[PDB]
């Protein structure tokens, strides 16, 4: 099933993905066609941040779905 | 050859051990440290008869009593927080207008930021670790709440980090159970879903900085491919927390309890914390800037709440 994931730009990007898939599993979809580092990235669902280890059914996340992509902040 | 010492994993429950001065800390009790320094392949000393020593848990009882006290299992937990103790104990904890600050350090404005705001939110920590390091910290004496800030959010003294990251993690170990969040989305075209959040999900919002725009409406997709509005119909939380990526946002007086300024960029940026008293107040590390209005990049604004229901019908 594919889900939308829109980046800072407003880019929008097609994954394909299972319900069983974890966020991790999300996140490597993600670093294979945009090159970001799983570590920077935090996914979004609806203003609701997405946690590793749990899966897109845990979030009632389905088919046409679109997640948000922000980055971590680097504070000093 | 042997003095008396006691043994802790919480330094409330002390247990008197007697220690052979021929062999070191680490042989007799395991990882071992004195006020943070790692002892462990050091020997006694006379000058140590009497004081306190943290261990490695290494039987059911310190086990039994670490869990009581920290909430975690992490056997690198101990060492995480002695480690950064070493350090916080060097830090300044200056006194701004009755909030404890730190004085900037060790890439420490994030940690800084999130002190400010937990002193300004009703939160009730389960762990007693942080229940007793808060009450020293709200006194001025903070070394150890931000030693264990930095060990539960597994973070190391001088890395980079996210005060929405840290707030998030910390929400965890806070008795955040009876909060509530419902949420409505309407499409014109496929009706109405409810969705119901609790606890940590039920205070943090990523998206928007506004608790207003939060409950007049958000445009987002619909997977029948048109927009629909996402609203706020019940929140019942003594906060929320509204975030959104670093924009240039205007803090009006009186309307939000205190808010996170983001200056740079994602690989290295600066916070400030804004609160709102008698008129504005900006707070870096020491420093405190008083204005009547404030415009800056903003990422975290806190707003206080009890009970909130929508009249959108
Ligand atoms: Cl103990
Ligand atoms: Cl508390
Ligand atoms: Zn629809």
């Amino acid at each position: 099933m594919q889900i939308f994931v829109k980046t800072l730009t407003g880019k929008t990007i097609t994954l394909e993905v299972e319900p069983s898939d974890t966020i991790e599993n999300v996140k490597a979809k993600i670093q294979d066609k945009e090159g970001i580092p799983p570590d920077q990235q935090r996914l979004i669902f609806a203003g609701k941040q997405l946690e590793d280890g749990r899966t897109l059914s845990d979030y009632n996340i389905q088919k046409e779905s679109t997640l948000h992509l922000v980055l971590r902040l680097r504070g000093g | 050859r042997t003095i008396k010492v006691f043994t802790t994993v919480d330094n409330i429950n002390l247990h008197t051990q007697v220690v052979d001065m021929s062999m070191t800390y680490g042989q007799q009790f395991g990882p071992t440290y004195l006020d943070g320094a790692d002892v462990t392949k050091i020997k006694p000393h006379n000058s140590h008869e009497g004081k306190t020593f943290y261990v490695l848990p290494n039987d059911d009882t310190l086990r039994v009593e670490a869990f009581e006290y920290y909430h975690t299992t992490d056997p690198s937990f101990l060492g995480r927080y002695m480690s950064a103790l070493n350090h916080t104990k060097k830090w300044k904890y200056p006194q701004v207008n009755g909030l404890t600050s730190i004085k900037w350090a060790d890439n420490n404005s994030y940690l800084a930021t999130a002190l400010l705001t937990l002193q300004q939110i009703e939160l009730k920590f389960n762990p007693p670790a942080l229940q007793d390091a808060y009450y020293r910290a709200r006194a001025g004496e903070a070394a150890n709440f931000c030693a264990l800030i930095l060990a539960y959010c597994n973070k190391t003294v001088g890395e980079l980090g996210d005060v929405r990251e840290t707030m998030s993690y910390l929400f965890q170990h806070a008795n955040l159970d009876s909060c509530k969040r419902v949420l409505n989305v309407v499409c014109k075209t496929c009706g109405q879903q409810q969705t119901t959040l609790k606890g940590v999900e039920a205070v943090m919002y990523m998206g928007t900085l506004s608790y207003e725009q939060f409950k007049k409406g958000v445009q987002i997709p619909c997977t029948c491919g048109k927009q629909a509005t996402k609203y706020l119909v019940q929140q019942e939380s003594p906060f929320v927390m509204m975030s959104a990526p670093p924009a240039q946002y205007e803090l009006k007086h009186g309307t939000f309890t205190c808010a996170s300024e983001y200056t740079g960029n994602y690989q290295c940026g600066h916070y400030k914390h804004i609160t709102s008293k008698e008129t504005l107040y900006c707070i870096d590390g020491a420093l405190l800037t008083k204005s009547s209005e404030y415009k800056g990049p903003i990422t975290d604004v806190f707003y206080k709440e009890n009970s909130y229901t929508t009249t959108i019908k």
